[PDB]
DNA sequence: ATCAATATCCACCTGCAGATTCTACCAAAAGTGTATTTGGAAACTGCTCCATCAAAAGGCATGTTCAGCTGAATTCAGCTGAACATGCCTTTTGATGGAGCAGTTTCCAAATACACTTTTGGTAGAATCTGCAGGTGGATATTGAT
DNA sequence: ATCAATATCCACCTGCAGATTCTACCAAAAGTGTATTTGGAAACTGCTCCATCAAAAGGCATGTTCAGCTGAATTCAGCTGAACATGCCTTTTGATGGAGCAGTTTCCAAATACACTTTTGGTAGAATCTGCAGGTGGATATTGAT
């Protein structure tokens, strides 16, 4: 039975998703998270969200996560590893200044 | 059959792997998905806090895209494409 | 002919540490600090007034500027002190 | 009869008003805005001089020096975050040696 | 006598008058000089031209006739200076540069 | 009623550099964000320049120095060249 | 001699010691001179730009503070 | 004959210099470097430097180098090394945004 | 452990350079009163646009199994970098000369703001136009097994 | 290497959603005259900073030796990815009410402008405080050979 070696599909997916611009988190789970987080700050009074506000926040959020992955993976290769681990993300965050 | 009780779990494993693939990541530890959810939650908490502050200063109750753009600006990030 | 916040920094210093002095270099640091805090708050208040197409910077824009620029407890304290100062000023 | 007097502050309410009008922030400056600004400036000055004096005392010195201000900033979670991109001339750094580095 | 725009007399497409207004309106200074909006408008036009030349080139490389945000993103990040100038700028629906590090390759 | 933008001018410049090439509305939106961003950066720096030197006028000298502080390298050389040429040709 | 070489090994090691560095590779010193040169070039270009806008021929401390401000660094004490 | 193990003196120096605030590059080489760089940039016009301008520039450059060393050294420890190397500095710079 | 070697800690001390206090007289800001101008809140109001509820329907996520690949742990040899000594050389300190260059006042031309109407040019729908999305297939390229 | 399985590449197509073009009314740029400002020129201070020249003074460059660190090599258990099977969850047009948000008026509390008397904050000297550096010695502490 034909089956690809581990990493071949991974490389194909990297090429795939780097050629595209679509959002990669599903719209509804993300927006449900957003409105839940928002209800915390408001004391329970509820605000509406322009569709463009929700998609603006999702664009910013996805760009942020993708770029954090780029940096963290540089740190991964720097440890002479190939698998991203939480310490790579934590250390990238600390060096960017976000948790320095 | 397992059902969701935290919304951050709606950020599914395969969505996070797609993000990581866009970041060129080839192999992923299984501990990565909850680390990423934590990071995302903190990012969203800060940006939404600021955007809601911009909303409540305008005596509005609808967060607009410009509220979010201004919030991101105040976190050092400039978002293009929503000033229309 | 060259103004600073030194006199005021020293007044507050003597209120919170009466036996404590401050070297001229540390006073320079303090002056930079106050100009920085002022520039930040005023900038954010200016932008708030612009976004809402108002031409007046009021204490409301200041308070929002504080709530956006200071972290957590510092903002909580800072808004308390600003509200109390302005209320106590309103009473002539 | 100063505006600072009936505001209960040491920082000069009038001077803040002038720096707001003269600083190109908005065409009009309201009445309570310089009061609130001076109140914040005083509070911020207060907390920072309180911490820096405490450090001066921890080094059993009577005089605040830039080193004491640096320690004040970087030892306080929120100050340190607020002044994260700020350099304090002749302030030095926090003593910190990573655990992996000390012998045995 | 008939009127010619300040853009006409400066040789530009960007609105000199509107720029002058935006300078007066933004609380940058109590007074705005005569040449400042001319100069500002010229710089905006040049920047727009440069970014549209790079974005149009990306549009042709991907066999498109219409610039889309993706082409603007590729224009930015493939240009040393444009990338440095817009380093903290996110382009909605822009994606990333195709980039795989050498180690990852079979 | 009205919301004004730089759409018409961006389109004129686009047809000047790629005549058979068009632009989508989202691309046009990010172009408007970009033009507003460059303007705010330049005007902000020009405002600060004028303030440091206790002058109340923003002139082309301030715009030109603001460009030279904010733009990288060759973009700055071209931008001050084009602005200078505009002010010269405008005086007539 | 070369002017950048006046930034000597022991100085760079003292800087690394303040940065908590316990062991230093012998290649570090030339890298640090490269980095310091790049930093000083940018800061000095902008500071001189500010001076020369004021029609002065003495760059002040405030010119340098403004230069650092325009690359994201806030210097206190001048 | 008495001799310390490699690393003992280095730790002693880390403690010494993290306790101090003095400038660590000597003044005259640094200022000569700045004047060389400035004369190079002005392309032959020569400017004078307030004493405070040179000292401000040195305070900032030293704070910059010290913080670059802290960050790069985090990368060093991450590679399970103790010896800071150029690739640590290069990666730290790429990740902060400075390139 | 034992002890020797070396370093750092802590308590003193007292001047001297730096910090603090004080006297001053002065423009210079800050305060006050008054004579207006205005920006922005209140009060509707028409009207988008946001929330929600419908429940199919496909598009994805989830769970399990199994192959094979990685991160972690361990050893070890060569060599890089730390430690330590000396001696000279570059830096630091202090004064000195004086040139040039900031900083202050003071006119006035020139440049800007203001306020009055005149002309358009830019915006907003509505009416035309067309490039690309999403679906299909054939060819090429890549991969995995041997 | 071939040889088969599979995926990606790349071009076709057409209808429609989004783009471009088209038409008209008013906010707003332009014109003219006028009425404040300003930032600059000119002109004598005074700093301030550059150059210099010593000699005191510590710090840098050079050399030698060895500790122990890095980079290489090896193993393995568990983990991650690929592949496939179900079932749910996000997507997707529509509909409707209405909340809430622009758009307009109307003023009135609040801010601005001007011309007044006062209080304060900055500078230059100066007298007078003290805090702390730098130097000494002796008491614990740390490190390293054994």
């Amino acid at each position: 039975p034909h089956r690809y070696r581990p990493g071949t599909v991974a490389l194909r997916e990297i090429r795939r998703y780097q050629k595209s611009t679509e959002l990669l988190i599903r719209k509804l789970p993300f927006q449900r998270l957003v409105r839940e987080i928002c209800v915390k700050f408001t004391r329970g009074v509820d605000f509406n969200w322009q569709a463009q506000a929700l998609l603006a926040l999702q664009e910013a959020a996805e760009a942020f996560l993708v770029h954090l992955f780029e940096d963290a993976y540089l740190l991964t290769l720097h440890a002479k590893r190939v698998t991203i681990m939480p310490k790579d993300i934590q250390l990238a965050r600390r060096i960017r200044g976000e948790r320095a | 059959r397992k059902v969701l009780r935290d919304n951050i779990q709606g950020i599914t494993k395969p969505a996070i792997r797609r993000l990581a693939r866009r970041g060129g990541v080839k192999r992923i530890s299984g501990l990565i998905y909850e680390e990423t959810r934590g990071v995302l939650k903190v990012f969203l908490e800060n940006v939404i806090r600021d955007a809601v502050t911009y909303t409540e200063h305008a005596k509005r109750k609808t967060v607009t895209a410009m509220d979010v753009v201004y919030a991101l600006k105040r976190q050092g990030r400039t978002l293009y494409g929503f000033g229309g | 002919r060259k103004e600073s916040y030194s006199i005021y920094v020293y007044k507050v210093l003597k209120q919170v540490h009466p036996d404590t002095g401050i070297s001229s270099k540390a006073m320079g640091i303090m002056n930079s600090f106050v100009n920085d805090i002022f520039e930040r708050i005023a900038g954010e208040a200016s932008r708030l007034a612009h976004y809402n197409k108002r031409s007046t910077i009021t204490s409301r824009e200041i308070q929002t500027a504080v709530r956006l620029l200071l972290p957590g407890e510092l903002a909580k304290h800072a808004v308390s002190e600003g509200t109390k100062a302005v209320t106590k000023y309103t009473s002539a | 009869k100063t505006r600072s007097s009936r505001a209960g502050l040491q920082f000069p309410v009038g001077r803040v008003h002038r720096l707001l009008r003269k600083g190109n922030y908005s065409e009009r400056v309201g009445a309570g805005a310089p009061v609130y600004m001076a109140a914040v400036l005083e509070y911020m000055t207060a907390e920072i001089l309180e911490l820096a004096g405490n450090a001066a005392r921890d080094n059993k010195k009577t005089r605040i020096i830039p080193r004491h201000l640096q320690l004040a900033i970087r030892n306080d979670e929120e100050m340190n975050k607020l002044l994260g991109r700020v350099t304090i001339a002749q302030g030095g750094v926090l003593p910190n040696i990573q655990a992996v580095l000390l012998p045995k």
